[PDB]
RNA sequence: AGGUUCGAAGACGAUCAGAUACCGUCGUAGUUCCGACCAUAAACGAUGCCGACCGGCGAUGCGGCGGCGUUAUUCCCAUGACCCGCCGGGCAGCUUCCGGGAAACCAAAGUCUUUGGGUUCCGGGGGGAGUAUGGUUGCAAAGCUGAAACUUAAAGGAAUUGACGG
């Protein structure tokens, strides 16, 4: 996005910071290069923001591109991100896999689970490797929410924001579908989103078990 | 094809990678060809047109497919020159 | 990288390649003057000298000769020539 | 050691040409490499390239169009006869209907047609299609 | 030894407890009562095993989310899935301790000077990465 | 009576895709041998190659299976070699014409020199590799015909291609990567880059795009 | 046999073979 | 590898003789004791006086008397 | 077929690695070949610390650490089960087992 | 010269159907040093040398260069010991659909039918045979060069299944 609408806001640069998105790890991937700012001296990789919206900015035109909005495919193995998936698919009418990724999903024909979308877009490349392979074999288009250590084997968009941090995948998931709804006729781009971004966020089930209760609590006094 | 006579004897001509400018073979099942939406200057919203990359098999195999695609999306104007 | 510009590269790697592996080859090394404490004159040494430099005219040395860079004796000012 | 600046240089056009390469460096430069490459921009299988003009001996920055096979070269310079050219013709080339053979003639380097037009022989430099 | 279950009775034993999770309870006569109406057992002592795997996975579904579907089990789950969004959100932080490196490369984005952002004193040693090797 | 589950396949069945080389142009990969009997009815000619008895010792003595090499492939540019093993010859059989039909590759034929009608040989000389077997296929002059080995002749002669020079290396006897390697020459004729493929290739839209609301419809 | 004990029986039957043709 | 050399056809040639005579064909056609050793003497046929009538057993597989004749 | 990339031993810029005596049947095996075990074991057995402890002059006596470094061919390791064969992916990984510390 | 240990030969004791061996005891030449021979090893990376190109990563040894800092003395910088990087040459290692290969595997065993950077040595089915003979070196043992008659349809290499394993 080259337009001065498409730019980068006060508040979504308040949201990067908060959740992190930008401390990549120790270890830099050559082709990963091009988007780290400066390395500190904790080894962090600072990864560029703006190129970082360049990219989600490039995915979102690739995902608004299809038609048929069940032909694209989001897939997260790892629980900080199941979430994120469901929700995403939900609000862009997407095609959602999370938790085990079966083989032959793409490529397997006979069995009910098999489908054929028209574009993957992957959480991290590392924990979705298996629907990466597979589709290489059906000539099929891939973004991935790739890390400074990310492989890029079959990775095309690869989106340099992060893949560890909860709270940074549940606002690079909850942004891209923002961006993909206020693309096309849906949200009107002046008023933020009525979506928070928490409603993204994966949970570890020690909070699940104990905030309702505490916010029950209050509540009831 | 394009014999003497001038007609194209050949029953199709296949894509070029538009990275590598390799062609796509017939059971090359790794390459990909996207859309990428580009949209009106004003409000930023989809207006239908879109522009094509196509990438073959060898290049988003070896990993080199983001790279080129950044490239090709900034050479025709989608990403600002300022990234 | 598919598409690294050997054409034009940033200083930065310019200046950390090989001084015979650079796109021209261009010495490490520089002039200095050099200024001891108690004298007028200003002489001209090499910055990987590998003799003693003496002052004509006091007996004081004012470099020591090292593996890679004449180690200047302490007390002792330096700047370029020219970059 | 290097005894062929040619063959050098060629082998890496060959290899960045594979390797997917946009540019290619040569680090020995030469009058051969730059009429060679002249032949072949002017045929269209290489782009634009520039030399790099050092104190010695240049270095040359391809720009590779994609468009390249093969450049190898025939390395003990056989003398051509425009009797057997055409042996060398269908030894080397892929067919007949592309591919160009380079050879220094005494009218110049140049290409294997552009020899039979003018009639005349030389010794073989190489071969790209 | 060998009281091992099979294929035949656990799969019929969570086909019957997902279709008929309201009816089914802990009794295990209660269960083998309702098996022959809810369920065609060619014989007795099938139908008696399957009901007392039908016990034992309804002591596990009560005690834990099994992986057998259940719509109580997973209604709870989607009301504590898509919401329990806080009334404040988590990244709304009044302030950011954000890195000069950071701080460097928001100035060339042209986002610098920011109200919002407190510079963190970056730390000094450059003492990570783990030892190497044993010991 | 056939019910395909493939887009590609549901848009093949309703006349949605014309041509073979509509399919061959986004390189879409066919995974039922129902969707080119549809185009390539009743041109396809068929051939078994070689019936070879594989073996596999085991505690009661060896059991054997029987591995079937069938080259099939129209007279018209169209090719394609299946390898099928089973315990039954009549099984291994079926199941490797129904290969072939999945691994049929177009063929590109050029012309030896002087361009006159349609074309009858290679583009250019192409090589196939598979194992030890190398195979060449040098274009050849009207009229000469295919001057190869018989297994390779026959590939060749429903390929498409009316003359032919051939040199083959390796272990030939190997009649299964004799014949792969001559398939794999075959199917890179399309993959060597020309002067006259240089023109800038034009996109056009692919069909799972350009039938998208279709394939909503009756693609389920 | 082991190669290098046919090697050894091969060097056994030479020196036998030059000690009959020496004593000629 | 090989030498290239534009003047290298002496030693080409010297190697390819040299190595010419490792092949059984070429040795036993050109050295002359396996013609010495040929009864025919580079003879196509041959005649003889038979001496005697001798059976040949057959090899291992086989089981038979071969007729000869020892001429 | 060769089974190990460096020959089942650790010489690699080196001619000639002076060898060792197995100390279980005094064989010269090269030193970058043998199988080293460096045993660090208490000099008392664990079921005697206790009598070792009430029949001591000393009230906090530290008992004492017996160090040996043996040496094996790879007859004498494979035979004594310190090392056993590994499939052929499994040869490949040369993190030593675990101590089992819990 | 010296000879402590070990230990060909040898002696004896065991084991065994036999046991000229494996095990044990003893023990010569030798193993040690100096001088003179010999020139062979699975002398191995079973992988010629020089040169160019073609992936990534983390280390390691040497030299040099640049940097927060900790430490050694001292008052500070030098200079050592660490920490983080860069460059050059090495021993290597991990990963990779670069590519190759029959495969094992190899960033060289790649850049090879799209066959050509320069050059050296060297193989032509298995045996006979590294034998005979000749020549030559050596005190000797032996080293180097090295056939033929005849015989044979296989011998071999890598991988798979099975069987078997003191
Ligand atoms: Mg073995
Ligand atoms: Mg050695
Ligand atoms: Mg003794
Ligand atoms: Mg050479
Ligand atoms: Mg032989
Ligand atoms: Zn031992």
């Amino acid at each position: 996005g080259a337009l001065d609408v498409l730019q980068m806001k006060e508040e979504d640069v308040l949201k990067f910071l908060a959740a992190g998105t930008h401390l990549g790890g120790t270890n830099l991937d050559f082709q990963m290069e091009q988007y780290i700012y400066k390395r500190k001296s904790d080894g962090i990789y600072i990864i560029n923001l703006k190129r970082t919206w360049e990219k989600l900015l490039l995915a979102a035109r690739a995902i608004v591109a299809i038609e048929n909005p069940a032909d694209v495919s989001v897939i997260s193995s790892r629980n900080t991100g199941q979430r994120a998936v469901l929700k995403f698919a939900a609000a862009t009418g997407a095609t959602p896999i999370a938790g085990r990724f079966t083989p032959g999903t793409f490529t397997n024909q006979i069995q009910a689970a098999f489908r054929e979308p028209r574009l993957l877009v992957v959480t991290d490349p590392r924990a979705d490797h298996q629907p990466l392979t597979e589709a290489s074999y059906v000539n099929l288009p891939t973004i991935a929410l790739c890390n400074t250590d990310s492989p890029l084997r079959y990775v095309d968009i690869a989106i340099p924001c992060n893949n560890k941090g909860a709270h940074s995948v549940g606002l690079m998931w909850w942004m891209l579908a923002r961006e993909v709804l206020r693309m096309r006729g849906t949200i009107s781009r002046e008023h933020p989103w009525e979506v928070m971004p928490d409603l993204y966020f994966y949970r570890d089930p020690e909070e699940i078990e104990k905030e309702e209760q505490a916010a029950a609590e209050k509540a009831v006094t | 094809m394009q014999n003497d006579a001038g007609e194209f004897v050949d029953l199709y001509v296949p894509r070029k990678c538009s990275a590598s400018n390799r062609i796509i073979g017939a059971k090359d099942h790794a390459s990909i060809q996207m859309n990428v939406a580009e949209v009106d200057k004003v409000t930023g919203r989809f207006n239908g047109q879109f522009k094509t990359y196509a990438i073959c098999g060898a290049i988003r195999r070896m990993g080199e497919s983001d790279d080129s695609i950044l490239r090709l999306a900034k050479a025709d104007g989608i990403v600002s020159k300022n990234f | 990288p598919l598409a690294k510009d050997l054409l034009h590269p940033s200083p930065e790697e310019e200046k950390r390649k090989h001084k015979k592996k650079r796109l021209v080859q261009s010495p490490n090394s520089y002039f200095m003057d050099v200024k001891c404490p108690g004298c007028y004159k200003i002489t001209t040494v090499f910055s990987h000298a590998q003799t003693v430099v003496l002052c004509v005219g006091c007996s004081t040395v004012l470099c020591q000769p090292t593996g890679g860079k004449a180690r200047l004796t302490e007390g002792c000012s330096f700047r370029r020539k020219q970059h | 050691v290097r005894m062929n600046v040619l063959a050098d240089a060629l082998k890496s056009i060959n290899n960045a040409e594979k390797r997917g390469k946009r540019q290619v460096l040569i680090r020995p430069c030469s009058k051969v490499i730059v009429r060679f490459l002249t032949v072949m921009m002017k045929h269209g299988y290489i782009g634009e390239f520039e030399i790099i003009d050092d104190h010695r001996a240049g270095k040359i920055v391809v720009n590779l169009t994609g468009r390249l096979n093969k450049c190898g070269v025939i390395s003990p310079r056989f003398d051509v006869q425009l009797k057997d050219l055409e042996k060398w013709q269908n030894n080397l080339l892929p067919s007949r209907q592309f591919g160009f053979i380079v050879l220094t003639t005494s009218a110049g380097i140049m290409d294997h047609e552009e020899a039979r037009r003018k009639h005349t022989g030389g010794k073989i430099l190489g071969f790209f299609f | 030894m060998g009281r091992v279950r099979t294929k035949t009775v656990k799969k019929a034993a969570r086909v019957i407890i997902e279709k008929y999770y309201t009816r089914l309870g802990n009794d295990f006569h209660t269960n083998k009562r309702v098996c022959e109406e809810i369920a065609i057992i060619p014989s007795k002592k099938l139908r008696n095993k399957i009901a007392g795997y039908v016990t034992h996975l309804m002591k596990r579904i009560q005690r834990g989310p099994v992986r057998g579907i259940s719509i109580k089990l997973q209604e709870e789950e989607r009301e504590r899935r898509d919401n329990y969004v806080p009334e404040v959100s988590a990244l709304d932080q009044e302030i950011i301790e954000v890195d000069p490196d950071t701080k460097e490369m928001l100035k060339l984005l042209d986002f610098g000077s920011l109200s919002n952002l407190q510079v963190t004193q970056p730390t000094v040693g450059m003492n990570f990465k783990t030892p190497r090797g044993p010991v | 009576e056939w019910m395909p589950v493939t887009k590609l396949g549901r848009l093949v069945k309703d006349m949605k895709i014309k041509s073979l080389e509509e399919i061959y142009l986004f390189s879409l990969p066919i995974k039922e041998s129902e969707i080119i009997d549809f185009f390539l009815g009743a041109s396809l000619k068929d051939e078994v190659l070689k019936i070879m008895p594989v073996q596999k010792q085991t505690r009661a003595g060896q059991r054997t299976r029987f591995k079937a090499f069938v080259a099939i492939g129209d007279y018209n540019g169209h090719v394609g070699l299946g390898v099928k093993c089973s315990k039954e010859v009549a099984t291994a059989i079926r199941g490797a014409i129904i290969l072939a039909k999945l691994s049929i590759v177009p063929v590109r034929r050029g012309y030896w020199g002087n361009k006159i009608g349609k074309p009858h040989t290679v583009p250019c000389k192409v090589t196939g590799r598979c194992g030890s077997v190398l195979v060449r296929l040098i274009p050849a002059p009207r009229g000469t015909g295919i001057v190869s080995a018989p297994v390779p002749k026959k590939l060749l002669m429903m390929a498409g291609i009316d003359d032919c020079y051939t040199s083959a290396r390796g272990c030939t006897a190997t009649l299964g990567n004799f014949a792969k390697a001559t398939f794999d020459a075959i199917s890179k004729t399309y993959s060597y880059l020309t002067p006259d493929l240089w023109k800038e290739t034009v996109f056009t839209k692919s069909p799972y795009q350009e039938f998208t609301d279709h394939l909503v419809k009756t693609h389920t | 046999m082991r190669a290098k004990w046919r090697k050894k029986r091969m060097r056994r039957l030479k020196r036998k073979r030059r000690k009959m043709r020496q004593r000629s | 590898g090989k030498c290239r050399g534009l003047r290298t056809a002496r030693k080409l040639r010297s190697h390819r003789r040299d190595q010419k005579w490792h092949d059984k064909q070429y040795k036993k056609a050109h050295l002359g004791t396996a013609l010495k050793a040929n009864p025919f003497g580079g003879a196509s046929h041959a005649k003889g006086i038979v001496l005697e009538k001798v059976g040949v057993e057959a090899k291992q597989p086989n089981s038979a008397i071969r007729k000869c004749v020892r001429v | 077929t060769k089974k190990r990339r460096n020959n089942g031993r650790a010489k690699k810029g080196r001619g000639h690695v002076q060898p060792i005596r197995c100390t279980n049947c005094a064989r010269c095996v090269p030193k970058d070949k043998a199988i080293k075990k460096f045993v660090i074991r208490n000099i008392v057995e664990a079921a005697a610390v206790r009598d070792i402890s009430e029949a001591s002059v000393f009230d906090a006596y530290v008992l004492p650490k017996l160090y040996v470094k043996l040496h094996y061919c790879v007859s004498c390791a494979i035979h004594s089960k310190v090392v056993r064969n590994r499939s052929r992916e499994a040869r490949k990984d040369r993190t030593p087992p675990p101590r089992f510390r819990p």
